[PDB]
């Protein structure tokens, strides 16, 4: 909901990391959250690249609502980063 | 059709595994046949914490628990090969060569019979393993070995040394033949 | 099937779908024809049929799919990928933990029957045997892309022996030298595979299941040199090695190349025990043992000539030639190649023409020219 | 006996044109150049930045079918200064272009750029160049490295390292600008070496070559 807000945003490293350290956990709704959160932060973080790797990474699991969520994290980081779009 | 109704239960007990750990000890205590234990261990994550209790399954009075914590270790091994894994492996073997110091006989072939192809998978794992490994199986050949002389047997396995419902000892004997065979082709083809 | 439209098919195709429930669901020989054949919309139905049939259906399509039939009425590329995809559907890996694995072991494969095998591996080579434009090198990468289906399908080694055992007739597009240069990735342990690829002589450029192992039986023999318990088992298991299987050893001499320059830190030799002493004697004793594949044909020259020269530079740094049971045992193993091979002799001509004069021995001199 | 006075006697006037003499004279003559080679290593505390520098460019020039046996270590440990910037990226240079026919050099030559990577996180992108050109020029010796470089434990699980770690980044562009010729190295990595090929090829194409690994075809 509030995505005009998030530039605003001044420690984004600190949050960044906080949001990142789920990926990492065996859950996979919390995995798929954790993506679909990367996805809706797009726009603070265009060019973080352990972000690319876990999307690609899965992007290519076998759990449906991951490779969903990763589908839409794909979608709205691939309309601002060009490596990750050419990969 | 089988391995579909497998694979969404695996995800469901992986789901309710993760909701709380309680509930995987409590069932890992109660147990379950063993032919669910590769596909247990193999499509639910979340039995790596299974590695926390095995220290205590193992401590358990019961026999048949120590049975299937030994099965269980054994599979878990194999699916994860860590440092906590071989120092629970260690603590497996010493905990089967005590049980040989103290076992009945009908107790000692109830207790060793299931375990055995464990020992394959605990060789399989981790090399540093297997010459304590060979050595429980040195001891637990020839306390058997002793066995098979006490009474008098109608296969008389001891003069066999060339290759149904019979004599439990010369069933257990046979057991440690066929799981030393399976460790030395295993060694063999391990590259 | 019959009519080419262009557009409007695909709307019939659509309409295929539309009121066939299944994929084969009545008529299953107009059906079959035309999803395999010797079209456009193949992948879109065949990606249906894939997730679409029942497991009963999709099992009676896979043995009549790689049955015994000298009409070849499937297509090949169709076919392979149909099982390729039911390999890995995922309804079948829902939930399993991925990409975390354990190479040595092997989670679920897919079984078939000996004539199954047979008429599958007789179709994927019927695959490699096309040709049109695709060269050499792409028929390669189509096999090593549709070995790993072989391997998965195989899974045993008895079935490995009834697939190695079969070699067909013929010297033009055989295309059988790839399976008995892939054996090394299905590890046999029989010489007599390697015996029908050793009379094939062809280059290896794909990955073996057993050179992780040669590779550990060199860096323990340089460990064993290195050190003046593991230098007996890096004595023997090497040689050991070595005369079963010669391909392999083939394969890692470029890697044992560059091993053996430490001659120049002790040139006479008196301070290092075996550091430049053991290796030197066991490396011959390899070369001498693999003289048949010293001998070999080209693009495998280059490591024994770099291997002959560095022998020469360690015979010119001797000690005046204080032992002379390893310069007479080199001398030997470089008359062996220059009679084996006339390339080997020019190329040893070429650096003698150098180390001769160099060395100006009475051995040098002997080797220039029971019962 | 000219250049063995030739050098050591006045500031850099007489040593550069003394150098740019054995830097014509080991061009034109195929032969001689082991003897200018260690006429130059010894040549390393001159205090002169520029002599040090135009001394990279003179040895530099004349690096072709020039190997190092034992005057390796010199070259590599005069990388140890507080900022030499331009000797810097001079010894990267001079790094990415030499010749060498041991693996205790190799071995040598990785821990202590490693630890220049370590004393200095500024250059980065000027030592995955001379890597990937070092890793191009002889794929052969760094065979028994990956071994002994990198966690490869028989039984123990190799935990993945860390991807950000722009250190490692430098050993896999190594090992991949290795791995293009000698087929028997894919036997040899793990799976996460794999997944990491795989994004070092879509993420920095211009450093890792393509392989024709089965994950990436």
């Amino acid at each position: 909901q509030s995505e005009k807000h998030l530039e605003k945003i001044l420690n984004v490293d600190e949050f960044v990391k906080r949001i990142f350290s789920v990926i990492h956990s065996n859950d996979p709704v919390a995995r798929a959250i954790t993506l679909r959160m990367l996805g809706s932060l797009a726009s603070i973080i265009p060019e973080r690249k352990n972000a690319h790797h876990s999307i690609r990474q899965s992007l290519d699991s076998h759990d449906n609502v991951e490779v969903e969520a990763a589908v839409f994290a794909a979608a709205n980081f691939s309309a601002q980063s060009k490596d990750f779009a050419v990969g | 059709n089988l391995r579909e109704v497998q694979c969404l239960i695996c995800c469901l007990l992986h789901q309710m595994y993760i909701a709380d750990p309680n509930i995987a000890k409590l069932v890992h205590f109660q147990g379950y046949p063993c032919e669910l234990l590769p596909l247990t261990v193999a499509g639910i994550p979340s039995m790596h914490i299974c590695l926390d209790f095995i220290p205590e399954l193992i401590a358990q009075p019961e026999l048949e628990k120590q049975i299937f914590a030994i099965q269980l270790l054994s599979h878990l091994c194999i699916q994860y090969a860590l440092p906590k894994s071989l120092s629970v492996a260690r603590l497996a073997v010493n905990v089967m060569g005590t049980l040989l110091t103290v076992l009945t006989q009908a107790k000692r072939y109830a207790f060793f019979m299931p375990t055995l192809p464990s020992l394959v998978s605990f060789c399989r794992a981790f090399p540093p393993l297997y010459e304590d490994i060979m050595s429980l199986l040195i001891q637990i050949g020839q306390v058997c070995a002793s066995d098979v002389a006490t009474q008098t047997r109608d296969i008389d396995p001891i003069i066999t040394r060339l290759q149904g419902s019979m004599d439990p000892d010369v069933q257990l004997c046979h057991c440690i033949e066929r799981t030393v065979i399976e460790i030395i082709n295993m060694s063999v083809s391990g590259i | 099937e019959a009519v080419r439209l262009g557009p409007s098919s695909g709307l019939l195709v659509d309409w295929l779908e539309m009121l066939d429930p299944e994929v084969v669901s009545s008529c299953p020989d107009l059906q079959l024809r035309l999803l395999f054949s010797r079209p456009s919309f193949r992948p879109y139905l065949l990606t249906l049929f894939t997730h679409q049939s029942s497991w009963p259906t999709l099992h009676q399509c896979i043995r009549v799919l790689l049955g015994k039939s000298r009409e070849q009425r499937f297509d090949p590329s169709a076919s392979l990928d149909f099982l390729w995809a039911c390999i890995h559907v995922p309804r079948i890996w829902q939930g399993r933990d991925q990409r975390t694995p354990q190479k040595r072991r092997e989670e679920l494969v897919l079984r078939v029957q000996g004539p199954e095998l047979i008429s599958l591996v007789e179709l994927i080579l019927a695959e490699a045997e096309t040709r049109s434009q695709d060269g050499d090198t792409a028929a390669c990468s189509l096999i090593q892309a549709r070995l790993p289906l072989l391997l998965s399908c195989c899974c045993g080694d008895d079935e490995s022996v009834r697939k190695v055992t079969e070699h067909l007739s013929g010297c033009i597009q055989q295309w059988g030298d790839s399976v008995l240069g892939r054996r090394c990735r299905d590890l046999l342990l029989q010489l007599y595979l390697q015996r029908p690829e050793l009379r094939v002589p062809v280059p290896e450029v794909l990955l073996h299941s057993e050179g992780a192992a040669s590779s550990s039986v060199c860096k323990l023999d340089g460990l064993i040199h290195r050190f003046i318990n593991r230098g007996a088992d890096a004595s023997m298991a090497c040689r050991k090695l070595a005369v079963a299987h010669p391909l392999l050893l083939l394969r890692h001499l470029p890697m044992i190349a560059a091993l053996l320059h430490g001659r120049t830190h002790l040139n006479f030799q008196e301070f290092r025990q075996q550091n430049h002493l053991s290796c030197f004697l066991h490396v011959l004793g390899l070369l001498e043992l693999l003289q048949p594949h010293v001998f070999r044909s080209e693009h495998q020259g280059a490591l024994w000539d770099c291997l002959l020269s560095f022998i020469r530079l360690l015979l010119n740094y001797r000690k005046s030639s204080r032992h002379l049971a390893a310069f007479i045992n080199k001398f030997v193993q470089f008359i062996h190649k220059y009679i084996t091979y006339n390339a080997p002799a020019a190329i040893s001509f070429l650096q003698k023409h150098a180390d001769p004069l160099h060395d100006l021995s009475f051995d040098n001199s002997d080797l220039v020219m029971t019962a | 006996g000219a250049f063995v006075h030739g050098l050591e006697d006045e500031m850099y006037e007489v040593r550069i044109a003394a150098v740019e003499a054995l830097c014509m004279l080991a061009q034109s003559s195929p032969s001689f150049a082991e003897k200018c080679l260690d006429f130059l290593v010894d040549m390393f505390n001159d205090e002169i930045e520029e002599v040090r520098l135009q001394s990279i460019h003179t040895m530099r020039k004349i690096s072709n079918n020039i190997t190092l046996r034992e005057d390796q270590l010199d070259t590599v440990l005069a990388v140890l200064e507080d900022s030499s910037r331009d000797i810097r990226e001079a010894l990267h240079e001079l790094l990415c272009c030499t010749n060498v026919s041991t693996k205790e050099g190799i071995h040598l030559a990785l821990v202590e750029l490693l630890k220049n990577l370590t004393k200095y996180p500024t250059d980065r992108d000027s030592i995955w160049k001379c890597l990937k050109f070092l890793g191009s020029r002889h794929p052969t010796l760094v065979l028994p490295l990956v071994p002994e470089l990198l966690s490869t434990h028989p039984f123990f699980d190799t935990a993945e390292p860390d991807m950000d770690d722009p250190a490692y980044i430098a050993v896999l562009v190594l090992i991949f600008n290795a791995a293009k010729t000698c087929p028997t190295m894919p036997a040899l990595f793990s799976d996460h070496t794999f997944r990491h090929y795989a994004y070092l090829r879509d993420s920095l194409s211009h450093l890792v070559p393509a392989l024709r690994l089965p994950g990436r075809k």
